[PDB]
């Protein structure tokens, strides 16, 4: 069909199987990258969206307002572009000039805020904005907002239930807001009826799901694998249906990219090769190897030019 | 870190 705005374009990401990974072809990608603003978040920043204007909380004249200038400040701006809404993001002043130019060119209008505050700062001067008005101002709580694991639920669960013909039995994602590994469990497990194994994957440097499981204490850390360890447990994680948490490091996660381009010809970003890395260590036990593992890639290589993985 |  012809979709009204880009942004009912979501979703309908491919399925890819890995050569140079896994055994006898246990291990499948799903490409996260081949979205609107070429991120998983572009499905979320839709559906919050959506979500707002169905519930009346977004109106036509209402201002977006948030701070995060990652995937989901992205995909935000590209909704508010298709759909007509003012948006406000909030930053530190010592973020990428690539960045400011990509959401510059979005349209969005940035706030600089203080690089010694760093994100709290900025997260301080959205909600600032907010309460300043709040009848012109909405902020769409991507850690906590349902609407974030329920399209996961709605589209990117039952693309991977469709592609794999019911067959999937291992779904393994990074956790940011946990709304993917969420929604696409929910979808599987309770839709569909299948009893997978969903595994979250969280950087050894900050593995606060795998402390807070066992009942240690919480030490967040920081790490290089953009998109993934926030440091806490979000509201939009679902301890409940999570089975297993692997951890990954930055180095192996960076290394994992590069060979997802280079051996396998897929323009993976950084938290792609942590997700990877995480399913090729289960798909070589030996309780695995008839099973087929699928693995969220939610970003492309491009996006990561000025990082360490290039 | 959040900036996600």
């Amino acid at each position: 069909a012809i979709y009204a705005d880009n942004s009912y374009s979501i979703g309908n990401t491919p399925l890819v199987r890995l050569k140079h990974f896994g055994h006898n072809g246990n291990v499948v990608v799903k490409i996260e990258g081949r979205n609107p603003s070429y991120s998983v978040k572009c499905r979320i920043g839709a559906n919050m969206v959506w979500q707002a204007e169905k519930d009346g909380t977004l109106t036509k004249g209402k201002e977006i307002v948030d701070a995060t200038s990652g995937n989901t400040g992205i995909a935000l701006a590209y909704v508010a572009a298709a759909r007509g809404y003012k948006i406000t993001l909030t930053m530190p002043e010592t973020m990428s000039l690539e960045r400011k130019r990509l959401l510059c060119g979005l349209g969005v209008n940035l706030v600089l805020t203080e690089g010694a505050k760093g994100m709290k700062g900025a997260i301080a001067k959205a909600e600032e904005i907010v309460a300043s008005d709040p009848s012109r101002y909405v902020m769409l709580k991507q850690f906590e907002n349902p609407a974030n694991p329920q399209i996961h639920r709605e589209t990117t669960g039952p693309e991977i239930w469709k592609d794999t013909d019911g067959k999937v039995d291992v779904v393994v994602a990074g956790v940011g807001t946990g709304g993917s590994i969420t929604g696409i469990s929910r979808a599987i497990k309770l839709d569909f009826g299948k009893q997978i194994t969903s595994v979250a994957v969280e950087p050894v440097e900050s593995p606060v799901i795998s402390q807070t499981l066992a009942g240690e204490e919480v030490k967040p850390g920081p790490h290089k694998i953009q998109g993934i360890g926030a440091g806490f447990i979000p509201k939009n994680l679902d301890l409940s249906i999570i089975d297993r948490v692997e951890t990954v490091d930055s180095d192996t996660a960076l290394a994992t990219a590069r060979r997802l381009m280079a051996e396998e010809g897929i323009l993976a970003g950084i938290s792609s090769g942590a997700a990877v890395a995480a399913a090729d260590r289960l798909a070589k036990l030996p309780e695995f190897a008839d099973k087929l593992i699928v693995v969220i890639l939610p970003s492309a290589s491009e996006r990561y030019l000025s990082t360490a993985l290039f | 870190n959040e900036n996600i």
